[PDB]
């Protein structure tokens, strides 16, 4: 299954997942492709933050759906 | 669908309005601050961001360049009355 | 070893040269490698060509590091 993640304004990346993958699993695929540590990643679909323990299915994320990546960073 | 896309657009709009997120002024990814002081460094492009003014800490020369950015403490004037430390 | 290289390639310790497809092994520490066979410049941190077909300086392909001030990868220190 293919999904899309928005990153920079106007840029997206493509991922290869299955309906049963967990969110923590998807953040690990984002790491391997874009180099962003999982704990810095916050994923949004349909207006809600995704919980690390659910899977794409629980959020009804289907083929060609689009997620939005947000960076959660520690203040200095 | 487009409903899911518009629900995310609205969530992001609200985060921006409430000061809970901004776009990195250099690479334009959306960033949130978790705890700490009035500044963050973007993980993608390494730009230093002044969180309290929601803009770049420095000009295009990088750290130390006060020809742009929030110019905190140039001539002794903080960048914002609530700044405690934007680096 | 022939069998060892098979493993490094799947584990990301080696890659195929983006121009000539020969096996290139990781240079520890470095984000850039020059292919010993075809001499093309390789961006190791993104595992791809450093440049487009015009060679060094040609940002019509490659990783485009530092274009618009954006590094090619959050972990890149210097891919030339
Ligand atoms: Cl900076
Ligand atoms: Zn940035
Ligand atoms: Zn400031
Ligand atoms: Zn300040
Ligand atoms: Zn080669
Ligand atoms: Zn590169
Ligand atoms: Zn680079």
């Amino acid at each position: 299954m293919q999904i899309f993640v928005k990153t920079l304004t106007g840029k997206t990346i493509t991922l290869e997942v299955e309906p049963s993958d967990t969110i923590e699993n998807v953040k690990a695929k984002i790491q391997d492709k874009e180099g962003i540590p999982p704990d810095q990643q916050r994923l949004i679909f349909a207006g809600k933050q995704l919980e690390d323990g659910r899977t794409l299915s629980d959020y009804n994320i289907q083929k060609e759906s689009t997620l939005h990546l947000v960076l959660r960073l520690r203040g200095g | 669908p487009d409903v899911a896309a518009r629900q995310t657009t609205e969530m992001l709009k609200v985060m921006l309005q409430q000061g809970e997120a901004m776009r990195c002024p250099q690479c334009q990814i959306v960033v949130q601050k978790k705890d700490g002081a009035d500044w963050i460094r973007c993980t993608v492009c390494h730009t230093e961001i002044c969180w309290v003014t929601k803009g770049p800490r420095w000009g295009p020369g990088g750290p130390g360049d006060t020809s742009g950015g929030c110019r905190c403490r140039v001539n002794g004037i903080p960048c914002h009355p609530s700044c405690q430390n934007c680096h």
